[PDB]
C-alpha cells in the first residue's frame, strides 16, 4: 500500500519488476447514498375518517 | 462453503449423515478445480500442439532442407538451419542471406542490337551511367551481356520502355580470328 | 486475426457488489482469479497475433507521390489521403461487417495504425517487390517485378513486356470486380462476421445467466438477502455463486477454445502475410486457385483481407 | 444525477450512475432493460422523467513502470475511468496518471493500448503515440533499380517450445 | 478430416421425458442451450 | 409454435430468417397408452393382523 510500483511487487511475487506494464489492482467507485424512490402516496385509507 | 478444507476435521466434528454434505462441497469443489487444471491442460496442449508441429515443420522444411518461403527461416533468404535443444523445446539458428548494402541503377526490360528485343535470361539488366551491363537481383556483379546470357523474342517496337545496346555476340570475335 | 478483448470481472460479474456473496465467494479459492488470468492471458495473445501479422516490418514504406506504375492502377488498394487513410476496398471492409463487470479492452494497434501497416506492405510489394521482406528494401519497377514473379511460375519474362497492357487492363478490371462484389454482396466478409458474432454472442449469453436461478429462490443477491436471513441466505447465494462461477468457466472454456481458432487462423494469416504478400510462394493453391503472383494487404476490423494476384 | 449511487425504485434495486437522457418511454412502461436482460433505463416513479442507469466507473487498475533497476518512477492507469472520477493525459484506455504527453512519436515499449505506449526517458515516464517504424519514401521509378552489393549472414533465433 | 457428427439434444440427455425435470433444468439457462449450439456447431465444422 | 418458419425465428431470436438449415427443436413421440401391467392379484395382504 505504499505506492503503485510496490503493488507490482506484491502482485508478481518478486522484488524486481521488469520493464512493462502489470494490472494490480480493480477501480471500483463505491455507492455514496442510497436513493429509495417510490409513487407519490396516493388513495390514502380512511384512517382518519 | 465446507465447514473446512480437512476432510478429517469434517469427519472428527460432524455425525456421518452430515459430514456427507460437508464432504460433498468439498468433492465438487476440488473436482471442479480438476475439471478446470485438465481443461487449461488439454487448452495448452492445443497451444503446445500447434507450436510442436510448426517446430516439426521448421525442422524438416529448414533444417533437413532448403526454403523459398518468406520469413520461415528467421529473416531473410534462409541458407541453412543449425537447431539447438533446449528445456522442452528447441531453438533454430536460422542463417539467412541479408543484403546490407546497396546501390542504384538504371535498368530496362530489354535491349535492341538488330530490330530484335534481348531480354534478361537469368539476371537483370543495369546501367551504370556509361555502359550496361546484366548482374542478379539479388547480388551486384557487372557481367557483359552476352547472347547467351539473354532471351531473344519479339521486336523493339511492342515492348514498353525498352532501350538500345550492342549484344556480344561469341561468333563475331572467333569467326573472325 | 484478432477477437474482442474482454476482460470479465469474475467477482463483480458473479457479486453484484454483495459482501455477503464476496465473503462466500472467497471460500472458493482461485477459481476467481483463474478466470481473470485467462480471459487476461487471450487479451494479450489477441495483440500478438496483430503484431505477427500486420507488425512485420520496422519502417513505414511509402509510396512515391506520381502513380505511375507500368499502367497498374493501385488507386483502389492504397489509402486515401483525404480520408484514418484507407482505400476505397478497405472502406467497404470496415463499413461491410457489423455493465456488470464485463471489462471490453481496446486493442493496443488502433484501426488507423492497422491499415499504415498494410499500406507499408502495400507500397513495399509495389515499390520494393520482395526485397524489403528478407532484408533493405530495393526498389524495382513493378513493370520488372512481375516479370520475375512470371518466372517464379514459369512464365518467360518476355510474355509480360509483349502483353504489358493486356496484364494492365486485366489487374484494373479484377480490383473493380472485387469493389463491385463487396458492395454488392453482404456476406462476403461472412468470415469475420461469425467471429464477431460468436463473441457477442457469448457475451450476450453470459450476461443473460445473470437472470437464471440455477436452483436459487430468484436471480437476484439482493431479494435473496431480503427474503432469508444472513444463515439462510448463505445457502441460496451459494447456488448463484457456483452456478455464475461455471457460467464463467463455461465462457472463458469457449473464448479459448474460439482463441485457439483465431491464433491458428491468425499463424495463417501470418504464415500468408509474411510469405505470400512478402514474397512468392510456389506453394500451390496456398494463396488460393492459380499460380500465385503476388498478393497486396487489405485490413478489416479485428482481421485481415489478401487480394491474391494469380495467373 | 451524475452521481454513482445505490438505488431503490418501485420494483427494481442495483446500484449505478443515475442521469437523465433524450429516451422516451411508454405511458405505462416504468422501467428499461437492454438486449441482455440487464437493467439500462429507468423511469423516475415520482417525477415522470427518463433516466437512464449508467454503471458505475469501473476497471483495471494498471501501473506502467521502468525496470527496477532503472527507476522507480511510475505511472498509474485506471482502465475505461475518466480522469474526472479517479501533468495527466487522458487516454482512449483509460486515465494515464504520472506520464507527461509527448508529441514526438517514439517505438513503442510500454504497450499501454489503443496506440498510446510509454517509456522512460528525458527522467520521468513519457506518454507518445505508437510509432510504426522509420519512414522510408523507397525512391520507385520505371527505370531505377536497387542491386545489392554487399550482404550479411545473419542468424535470427526463432524459439519454438 | 472428419469427426464423428454427435448432437445430443441437452434437455432429454439430463432430463429424459421428464416435465418436472425439464423445468428445473430451464432454471440454469442457456447451460442447456450453450451445449447444443457447440454441438451441432461442431456437426457443421465437420462438413467443412 | 405456429409453423417452421417461426420456429427458427425464436431459435435465431431474428425476425429476418437466413438461407440455410437450422435445428429449432427435437422430435419426441409421446406415449400412446398408459399401460400398467402388474403380477396376478390373488391374495391380499393381512393389515387387519
Amino acid at each position: 500500500a505504499l505506492d503503485p510500483l510496490s503493488e507490482t511487487k506484491c502482485t508478481l511475487k518478486s522484488f524486481t519488476v521488469e520493464k512493462g506494464i502489470y494490472q494490480t489492482s480493480n477501480f471500483r467507485v463505491q455507492p455514496t447514498e442510497s436513493i429509495v424512490r417510490f409513487p407519490n402516496i396516493t388513495n390514502l385509507c380512511p384512517f382518519g375518517e | 462453503g465446507a465447514i473446512s478444507s480437512v476432510l478429517n476435521d469434517i469427519l472428527s466434528r460432524l455425525d456421518p449423515p452430515e459430514a456427507e454434505v460437508q464432504i460433498d462441497r468439498l468433492i465438487t469443489g476440488r473436482l471442479q478445480s480438476l475439471q478446470t487444471y485438465v481443461t487449461q491442460q488439454l487448452i495448452r496442449a492445443a497451444e503446445i500442439r500447434a507450436s510442436a508441429n510448426l517446430a516439426a515443420t521448421k525442422m524438416s522444411e529448414c533444417v533437413l532442407g532448403q526454403s523459398k518461403r518468406v520469413d520461415f527461416c528467421g529473416k531473410g533468404y534462409h541458407l541453412m538451419s543449425f537447431p539447438q535443444s533446449a528445456p522442452h523445446g528447441v531453438v533454430f539458428l536460422h542463417v539467412t542471406y541479408v543484403p546490407a548494402q546497396e546501390k542504384n541503377f538504371t535498368t530496362a526490360p530489354a535491349i535492341c542490337h538488330d530490330g530484335k528485343a534481348h531480354f534478361p535470361r537469368e539476371g537483370v539488366f543495369v546501367s551504370n551511367g556509361t555502359h550496361w551491363f546484366v548482374t542478379q537481383r539479388n547480388f551486384y556483379e557487372p557481367q557483359i551481356i552476352t547472347t547467351d546470357n539473354t532471351f531473344v523474342s519479339g521486336n523493339c517496337d511492342v515492348v514498353i520502355g525498352i532501350v538500345n545496346n550492342t549484344v556480344y555476340d561469341p561468333l563475331q570475335p572467333e569467326l573472325d580470328s | 486475426v484478432s477477437m474482442t478483448k474482454t476482460s470479465v470481472d469474475c467477482t463483480m460479474y458473479i457479486c453484484g457488489d454483495s459482501t455477503e456473496c464476496s465473503n462466500l465467494l472467497l471460500q472458493y479459492g482461485s477459481f476467481c482469479t483463474q478466470l481473470n488470468r485467462a480471459l487476461t492471458g487471450i487479451a494479450v495473445e489477441q495483440d500478438k497475433n496483430t503484431q505477427e501479422v500486420f507488425a512485420q516490418v520496422k519502417q513505414i514504406y511509402k509510396t512515391p507521390p506520381i502513380k505511375d506504375f507500368g499502367g497498374f492502377n493501385f488507386s483502389q488498394i492504397l489509402p486515401d489521403p483525404s480520408k484514418s487513410k484507407r482505400s476505397f476496398i478497405e472502406d467497404l471492409l470496415f463499413n461491410k461487417v457489423t455493465f456488470n463487470g464485463l471489462t471490453v479492452l481496446p486493442p493496443l494497434l488502433t484501426d488507423e495504425m492497422i491499415a499504415q501497416y498494410t499500406s507499408a506492405l502495400l507500397a513495399g510489394t509495389i515499390t520494393s517487390g520482395w526485397t524489403f521482406g528478407a532484408g533493405a528494401a530495393l526498389q524495382i519497377p513493378f513493370a520488372m517485378q512481375m516479370a520475375y514473379r512470371f518466372n517464379g511460375i514459369g512464365v518467360t519474362q518476355n510474355v509480360l513486356y509483349e502483353n504489358q497492357k493486356l496484364i494492365a487492363n486485366q489487374f484494373n478490371s479484377a480490383i473493380g470486380k472485387i469493389q463491385d462484389s463487396l458492395s454488392s454482396t453482404a456476406s462476403a466478409l461472412g468470415k469475420l462476421q461469425d467471429v464477431v458474432n460468436q463473441n457477442a454472442q457469448a457475451l450476450n449469453t453470459l450476461v443473460k445467466q445473470l437472470s437464471s436461478n440455477f436452483g436459487a429462490i430468484s436471480s437476484v443477491l439482493n431479494d435473496i438477502l431480503s427474503r432469508l436471513d444472513p444463515p439462510e441466505a448463505e445457502v441460496q447465494i451459494d447456488r448463484l455463486i457456483t452456478g455464475r462461477l461455471q457460467s464463467l468457466q463455461t465462457y472463458v472454456t469457449q473464448q479459448l477454445i474460439r482463441a485457439a481458432e483465431i491464433r491458428a487462423s491468425a499463424n495463417l494469416a501470418a504464415t500468408k502475410m509474411s510469405e505470400c504478400v512478402l514474397g512468392q510462394s510456389k506453394r500451390v493453391d496456398f494463396c488460393g486457385k492459380g499460380y500465385h503472383l503476388m498478393s497486396f494487404p487489405q485490413s478489416a476490423p479485428h482481421g485481415v483481407v489478401f487480394l491474391h494476384v494469380t495467373y | 444525477k451524475n452521481k454513482c449511487v445505490n438505488f431503490n425504485f418501485n420494483g427494481l434495486t442495483g446500484t449505478g450512475v443515475l442521469t437523465e437522457s433524450n429516451k422516451k418511454f411508454l405511458p405505462f412502461q416504468q422501467f428499461g432493460r437492454d438486449i441482455a436482460d440487464t437493467t439500462d433505463a429507468v423511469r423516475d416513479p415520482q417525477t415522470l422523467e427518463i433516466l437512464d442507469i449508467t454503471p458505475c466507473s469501473f476497471g483495471g487498475v494498471s501501473v506502467i513502470t521502468p525496470g527496477t533497476n532503472t527507476s522507480n518512477q511510475v505511472a498509474v492507469l485506471y482502465q475505461d475511468v475518466n480522469c474526472t472520477e479517479v501533468n495527466v493525459f487522458q487516454t482512449r484506455a483509460g486515465c494515464l496518471i504520472g506520464a507527461e504527453h509527448v508529441n514526438n512519436s517514439y517505438e513503442c515499449d510500454i504497450p499501454i493500448g489503443a496506440g498510446i505506449c510509454a517509456s522512460y526517458q528525458t527522467q520521468s515516464i513519457i506518454a507518445y503515440t505508437m510509432s510504426l517504424g522509420a519512414e522510408n519514401s523507397v525512391a520507385y521509378s520505371n527505370n531505377s533499380i536497387a542491386i545489392p552489393t554487399n550482404f550479411t549472414i545473419s542468424v535470427t533465433t526463432e524459439i519454438l517450445p
